[PDB]
DNA sequence: ATCTTCCCTATTTAAATTGCT
DNA sequence: AGCAATTTAAATAGGGAAGAT
């Protein structure tokens, strides 16, 4: 395996659905119920899902393992409003670098230090939406959405309670969900048990950010289990904060756009690998928690 | 155009469609190809490569999705291009294939025992009457009943027992029965004509119970003890070890036959009766050559001895099997992805991105597409059924015309004829004059497209180009009667052909409502036997009222039942799409379809009525209807006209009706300029179709060509007296009409004939309503049933169009989409409405649409005939002298504006109408004088 | 052949250099000294040029011309300087229509008709540049091709002879050699001789388009003896007549640009391919000389 | 093999069958079937053709055009070719169009020497009725073809349109139709749809026809698409005009002689070629088309 | 970085290499491969697709220009792949 | 000559089975 | 359950010879 393709530059990108996965002669690979067996390139995954149906064996799992694939499995969900419980199986015999860690911690266990990342964190999702604009969808740059982005920013400023954050949060969802459906033209409410095409592509993009960001935590050797922002609500993990950060600016444009396009889930798979691929959204996602760590 | 084609084929057929796709694209190595070519490029490279032969093993991608798929090659269920497929998936608790394997063998062995009596043996050798007293089915029938009554049937030894002549073989044993009705009506389905038990039964053997052999095989009954006197010459190895097996293999299934219901019982024997056809015919369409004597089944074509009953009971049996084993574990060739459908639709078809509001991996469907005319819904429904991957359809529509006009919109928007079938089953003689090269028109009969798998267990390798159109088209846009015989037939099997492609492929029935009510029980039969095997049902119909999308739900809802609890799935409901050109609503619809239904109703009314009111009715007060029409057209000229030119449309009901507004009209003196046409349907082959091809060219007024097909410089009213023949399939725009009124969706629809293709508002009135119809001087106890809903059991109180419409009236399909039950004696609208729902009901009846117990019997193909007309007995024009009692005269020539001469064709005669002389004539067909 | 890929709707083109093209298992394929024998789309073809050390059996150009594919060769006056005879084998053997032969020499016979046509094919240099924009390159909206455009019509309206228009054909072609160059940093002097790759591409591209006008020209039967223009160095016929609609336009962005992001004859090649097909060139200028016959 | 066929008065066009034409020590020599290696004489050839089994090479072809031997692609026989260029007045000082091809469109412009033209036409047609006299056809000189032949030069004579010319053609080539049946002992109609021995044999002995006077319209530069008696929307309506000369003085007695004595159709080719190289037809059409033309 | 990687190998030697480049690569069929790497992996399926034995048949595209060529595959002189492969060719003096 | 068809020719892929962990 | 060894066999590629144009 010499060097193993650093996560960050790791590219395949899967979330495999009715199919049972596999190794044969060599490959892990999955088989769904027709007979047709496709491999999985598992030195260059990035992270596989598992959807209804799905079904993974011992060693595959530990090809993916020792390779270094972070593998979850999709459902698990069931509340009326939450994306409830992702099962994320972790690498965790590549012993990791540990300074990250203890950066990770030393944040955490002081209350003003996880306010004041817990701030910068709330901006890094605006300097997302500056920095990764789409060719489709809204502008950033027009007024509506510097308007909210610019009341976030001075709400985040002057805040000094997690629950401010908490209701701040709230709006800036509100603001992106309804702006996105104003440009689309439809009317949208986020339930993650609807049969809108706008919806399930946002609870597929869900997954697709779910093991993006458990890919760049392990690649760091962050733990879920560290969440600097939490609440009655907001109960998911550290995943609930480094996967949202890239839904306004990556995921619920590309869903919408996804949606509006209207052909099948595959081509919103594809669109997903093609921009985390085109713009290093992982390494731009692991490069921000270096930036974090050390400061 | 960027495609990519990959090929999985052994043999040097990886050699030989080698050359054809490296004429056609560049080679990228390792047996795949890649590049850049055109949609004909992509027609002609399928063309020949599907002809090359059998075993071409082909993929083709279009960017992303797959173009084209030959053979039945798996490829892509997510991923494309798999290892090796080797065997053994899934391997499950089968069941119901198992049930449909076990009685197909025990009745295939067992369906023609009766041909060993002596009558059968001297009908082959012709010494006797070819016509038996009691037909073999039943006698073979009786053995079988007559077995079980003594022994047990299931597990034993066989021996034929002494049979006598029994009335009824159908105890209480409901796997027996199954197999005893397997085996009568494996030629013709028993035929019940009691009144009381076509009242009353309704379950699976309480209706077979009264299945007689007075039924239709009790022919003439005097010969029936030679016909019951029989040898056991069967008694050999390969049958008995077959017979045991296959009994065995029904022992081991059918517990599992008693925990299916009703409707699995009729659909599973209906399954089972069509494959056993299909061995049947099969294996006496072969020779097979060789016989053991002493004992025949069937004759060759020089009357010889052939096919000896031991190894033509084998024979059927193995190719029923073998039937089945197909009909159930086929993947089904499905169409091209069409690149020019799934792009977005701009402006007037824009609202058909409401595809993109349903889901694309839905198992089941039942679109009720309640667009208007003019806005596509073809196309749309074609974009409906490519959401969800690739295409395979049945567009069912009504008339020959109505399928071409599809057709060649069809082929000029994407779809080529690899993937297209334009079946109209009876070799018209209208070809196109002018202009062979500079045609761009006339879509032809030729299919290149790809035989399917399914030909090999039909009959003599299914048959000529007709069959081969029927059953291996992707998309087969075909007259509808080609698949209205897949619910059943009275003698022959003409079920299976219809049957075996609406098993496997959607269905598509556009504009419902101009079919008969009983027609439209027997199409909501077949859209309940396409929604039993999963397949999805688009019906588009603007006018469509709540009784009939309810009907047509619920056979969808039964269907989906049957197709549900077949693979052991649990029901969640119909996925119904309902469908505008203002919207669509996918909902998940187990219960309450009424309320969402008229709820998506009344908000289509709300779309429309907002909208400015383009056909404003009034309804004359002038009691006399000749004198109305005069009136009528000297007031809508003097309002509508076009510089002093104006088109009219005089709607009448029948026609000697036509004939008489068009003598009244031409003896009319006025100032007015009338030109006279007649449009009725008793025409000449040559002057039928002429008239259609220059009405379409001269009332088309999307742009200004008509111009110079008509003298519109002199001011001129161009009147068209016409017959029902207007008002369905004919996209003619005419500046107003006067209809006599026969039923309200001709209203509906001969507004749909007044500024169709036009925006312009009227401001005063551009309908005027005759006061009464003509047979109200005729039969004023009913005068609406010509054309109509009234009937003998729904009579209106008053035949006034005051009392039973609306004076003033803006006509739009609203009146026909909100429903009403109450008030049916004085409304026309409620009459229509009423005798929709009571005659399309939620019951099994006996010409209903539930039916249930009936399937099995004949019953349901005798008193609910498809296309039930009057006797209709043909008068031929062959090169200007007519065959009958014709007598050709001369029209009136005073208004005639365009008369059309004609020298071969023929006419079609009611046989009420024969005893006279129906007196053709130039200008106008046929009429009373 | 079934109907066959109109000649407007062929996409494929090429020209091969160094190989014997024979027929085999009836595929028109070029074998090279290595032993690997490439097929040919011929149903699909536009043109095969063939360069130095090529060779083709009768059996290829009989199943060529049966698929209407033009074959010329690069050599014999094929140095492109005084362009007199590049050796161009047309399919003749399919009868072709008439009219736009009829309409074209009623317009040449006539001399005033002529000079008009030959003023129509000016202006339609200037009418592809604006239509086939290329955004690697020059912008055809700037002061100086603006300018220069605005006064090659203002000279060519009032155009009095093919002497007169031999000089304005000097001043838009040099010229925007010229513009071209300063603007891709590099003292440009068209040479066919030269070797800089600035030539090299420049005579590949000259090549191609004239496979595309000579395609075009024969499709609707028009011949080569039939030019509008007449000069002194104007000699080559009607190909480059209308080849050159599109040397500014197209085949002289696409050899600069490849010239200057170091692209290989190969892929210069296919650049020329993927602007051929994507923007339909030879149905534009099928459809631009039915303009230009039309009466 | 090597064929020798005058065309005008001493350029020879020159067929190579089963050879490999290419450069030897400077100057195109080919080598043949046998072995043995064949030179050309640049001097004697203008029109050098490439039949069935041959091929050429680039630097052959070049040097080909440039000594003046023009090189042409023919199916194996001479008189069936599909590939060409177009003569010129010289093939490397200038490009021109013949003054045979300019005088052609001139005559056809004026429609007093179109009319004119078609009456030379029809009247070197029974020219050649007598001029190739053979043996087992009928009498050209018996009293009922000389009667037709007559009536026709009358008609012809007689006539000033050209609808009266086509009905007097169509009269005369299906009187000579009915002779050639009378002769041999058959009900023959003219159609092209007939699976009979005479019928399907004059059919591919009118595209024998086609071929021969398709070559000798190329070998002056006549065009394809100026027919003197089929209309101006007939597609290659010319080739049929000339072939019309041949067609019942040559091709219909052999078409008759063969179904006659029932041969196959490869030996009624070399018949057909055998008489176009004995009689030298092809330099009959080539002074025809001349005398025609120049007037 | 996109890539594409053919195999032109008999033997097992289409299946041995087949596991390494399907460890790095997605399988578009027909013993071909496409897609996204990074140009370390890049060097680590040279490193492993080498190393695996003598016999390697393996043409690589980055875009359009060939990425490498494992073995004396002709692979492209103009176009790639060809087919009906074959000996004798030339035979000069 | 070029190209095709067919017969060696064996070289080359795919399936099949089955202990072994 | 994946795999490995190892057989077994179907098929792919190529070269030579002979027959066509
Ligand atoms: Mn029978
Ligand atoms: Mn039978």
């Amino acid at each position: 395996m010499q060097k193993q393709i650093l996560t960050s530059q790791k590219r395949n990108m899967y979330i495999l659905s009715r199919c049972k996965v596999l190794v044969k002669n060599g490959q892990v690979c999955h088989l769904h119920e027709d007979g047709n067996v496709y491999t999985v390139p598992y030195a260059n995954t990035v992270f596989i899902g598992l959807a209804e149906g799905t079904s993974i064996t011992n060693e595959a799992m530990s090809m993916l393992a020792a390779n270094g694939v972070i593998v979850f499995w999709t459902k698990g969900g069931g509340y009326d409003m939450f994306a409830a419980d992702i099962i994320c199986h972790l690498p965790q015999a590549d012993y990791r670098p540990t300074k990250y860690m203890q950066n990770w911690v030393r944040l955490w266990l002081d209350e003003e230090k996880k306010l004041s990342a817990a701030k910068e964190i709330l901006k890094m999702r605006v300097d997302s939406l500056s920095t990764h604009v789409h060719d489709f969808g809204v502008d950033v740059e027009n007024k509506r959405v510097s308007s909210i982005v610019n009341k976030f920013d001075k709400g985040v400023t002057q805040a000094t309670s997690f629950e401010s954050l908490l209701g701040h949060e709230g709006t800036f969802v509100k603001s992106l969900y309804k702006e996105y459906a104003l440009e689309y033209e439809i009317e949208f409410k986020r339930d993650h048990k609807s049969a809108d095409n706008y919806n399930k592509f946002l609870t597929l993009g869900n997954y697709y950010a779910y093991g993006i960001a458990r890919s760049s935590l392990w690649a760091l050797g962050i733990d879920n289990s560290f969440p600097l922002l939490h609440g009655s609500t907001r109960r998911g993990g550290l995943v609930f904060d480094v996967a949202d950060i890239i839904k306004t600016s990556i995921i619920l444009p590309l869903a919408f756009h996804a949606a509006d396009q209207g052909m099948s889930n595959t081509e919103f798979k594809r669109s997903c690998v093609a921009y985390f691929d085109k713009n290093d959204i992982l390494a731009y996602l692991i490069n921000n928690i270096k930036r974090l760590c050390m400061e | 155009m960027f495609i990519r084609i990959k090929c999985f084929s052994k043999q040097p057929i990886a050699k030989k469609v080698s050359r054809e796709v490296s004429a056609y694209l560049e080679y990228t190595g390792n047996n795949t190809w890649e590049g850049h070519i055109s949609g004909q490029g992509v027609s002609n490279l399928q063309t020949k490569l599907i002809n090359v032969g059998k075993g071409v093993k082909v993929v083709c991608n279009y960017q992303d999705k797959v173009l084209f798929a030959i053979g039945n090659v798996a490829m892509s269920d997510t991923g494309s291009v798999p290892k090796y497929t080797t065997k053994k998936v899934y391997k499950p608790d089968d069941s119901i294939f198992t049930l449909k394997q076990g009685l197909v063998g025990v009745a295939a062995l067992w369906h023609d025992l009766g041909k060993a009596n002596s009558y059968f043996q001297r009908k082959l050798r012709g010494e006797c009457n070819p016509s038996d007293p009691v037909r073999h089915e039943w006698v073979s029938g009786v053995i079988v009943s007559t077995f079980a009554k003594g022994n047990d049937w299931l597990s034993d030894d066989f021996i034929i027992p002494e049979v006598k002549h029994s009335d009824n073989v159908f105890g209480d044993d409901q796997v027996l029965n199954a197999v005893l009705w397997l085996i009568n009506t494996h030629h013709k389905k028993g035929l019940v004509e009691d009144p009381i038990y076509r009242a009353t039964k309704t379950m699976f053997t309480e209706t077979l119970q009264c299945v007689n052999v007075n039924g239709g095989w009790f022919n003439y009954g005097d010969n029936i003890d030679e016909c019951y006197k029989i040898d056991t010459s069967f008694i050999t190895d390969t049958y008995v070890k077959q017979l045991n097996r296959y009994r065995k293999k029904l022992l081991a299934t059918k517990h599992i036959w008693f925990t299916l219901g009703e409707d699995q019982k009729i659909a599973i024997l209906q399954e089972c009766r069509v494959a056993l056809m299909l061995g049947d015919s099969n294996f006496s369409s072969d020779l097979i050559g060789g016989d053991g004597s002493h004992l025949y089944a069937n004759l060759d074509e020089c009357g010889n001895l052939k096919q000896t009953l031991t190894q033509h009971l084998l024979g059927v049996t193995d190719c029923a099997l073998k039937a089945l084993f197909t009909i159930n574990h086929h993947k089904p060739v499905k169409a091209n992805f069409i690149p020019t459908i799934a792009e977005k639709g701009e402006g007037k078809f824009a609202w058909q991105n409401g595809v993109n509001m349903v889901d694309s991996s839905i198992d089941n469907m039942f679109c009720i597409n309640m667009a208007s005319t003019g806005k596509g819904k073809t196309l749309a429904n074609l974009k409906l059924l490519q959401h969800f991957g690739n295409v395979r359809c049945s567009f069912g529509l009504g008339m020959v015309s109505l399928t071409k006009q599809t057709a060649k919109q069809f082929l000029d928007m994407g779809v080529d004829y690899n993937s297209a079938a334009m079946v109209t089953g009876f070799s018209k003689s209208r070809f196109n004059l002018g202009s062979e090269s500079l045609d761009q028109d006339e879509v032809s009969v030729e299919y290149w497209g790809q035989t399917s798998s399914l030909s090999k267990v039909f009959p003599n390798n299914n048959a000529g180009f007709k069959n081969k159109k029927l059953l291996s088209a992707p998309i087969l846009v075909t007259t509808t009667d080609h698949l209205v015989k897949a619910s059943g037939v009275k003698k022959g099997n003409k079920q299976m052909l219809p049957y075996v492609r609406c098993m496997h492929s959607d269905l598509v029935l556009d504009e419902i409502d101009d079919y008969g009510i009983e027609d439209m029980v027997v199409l909501a039969r077949l859209v309940y036997l396409t929604a039993c095997y999963g397949n999805k049902v688009i019906i588009s119909s603007a006018t469509i009222t709540p009784a009939i999308s309810n009907i047509f739900y619920e056979a969808y809802s039964s269907g989906y039942k049957v197709f549900c609890a077949n693979k052991q799935t649990t029901y969640k409901g119909v996925n119904v799409v309902w469908w505008d050109e203002f919207g669509i609503k996918v909902e998940k619809v187990t219960d309450q379809f009424s309320n969402l239904n008229t709820r998506f109703v009344n908000k289509r009314i709300t779309n429309l009525l907002e909208s400015t009111p383009k056909h404003k009715a009034l309804v004359v007060d002038q009691d006399d209807n000749m004198e109305a029409v005069k009136q009528s057209i000297t007031t809508l000229h003097n309002a509508h006209n076009s510089g002093g030119v104006s088109f009219g449309l005089i709607r009448t009901t029948t026609i000697k009706d036509c004939v008489a507004v068009t003598q009244e009209l031409q003896n009319w003196e006025t100032d007015l300029s009338i030109k006279i046409l007649c449009y009725h349907s008793r025409f000449v082959g040559d002057t039928k179709a002429q008239m259609e091809e220059y009405l379409s060219k001269v009332l088309n007024r999307k742009g200004d060509e008509y111009k110079k097909f008509v003298d519109t410089t002199t001011p001129t009213a161009y009147i068209v007296v016409a017959t029902p023949v207007v008002e369905v399939g004919r996209d003619f725009d005419f500046d107003w009409a006067i209809i006599e009124p026969s039923s309200e969706r001709s209203i509906v629809q001969c507004a749909g004939r007044v500024l169709r293709h036009r925006s312009s508002t009227p401001t005063t009135h551009n309908i005027h309503i005759l006061k009464y119809p003509f047979k109200f001087y005729r039969n004023s106890n009913i005068c609406y049933d010509v054309a109509g809903y009234e009937s003998k059991g729904y009579k209106l109180k008053s035949k006034n169009m005051l009392d039973i419409y609306k004076k003033e009236s803006i006509v739009n399909s609203v009146n026909r989409l909100q429903g009403d039950a109450a008030f049916y004696t004085k409304s026309l609208t409620a009459l229509e409405h009423k005798v929709l729902l009571d005659k399309l009901t939620t019951d099994i009846a006996d010409t209903n649409v539930f039916v249930g117990g009936w399937q099995l019997t004949a019953n349901p193909h005798e008193y609910c005939k498809w296309r039930r007309g009057t006797k209709n007995e043909d008068l031929v024009l062959t090169d200007g002298k007519w065959s009958g009692n014709v007598t050709t005269t001369k029209p009136i020539q005073s208004k005639i504006w365009r008369k059309w001469q004609g020298e071969n064709g023929s006419i079609t005669v009611p046989e009420y109408l024969l005893d006279k002389t129906i007196c053709y004539n130039d200008f106008y067909g046929g009429y009373e004088n």
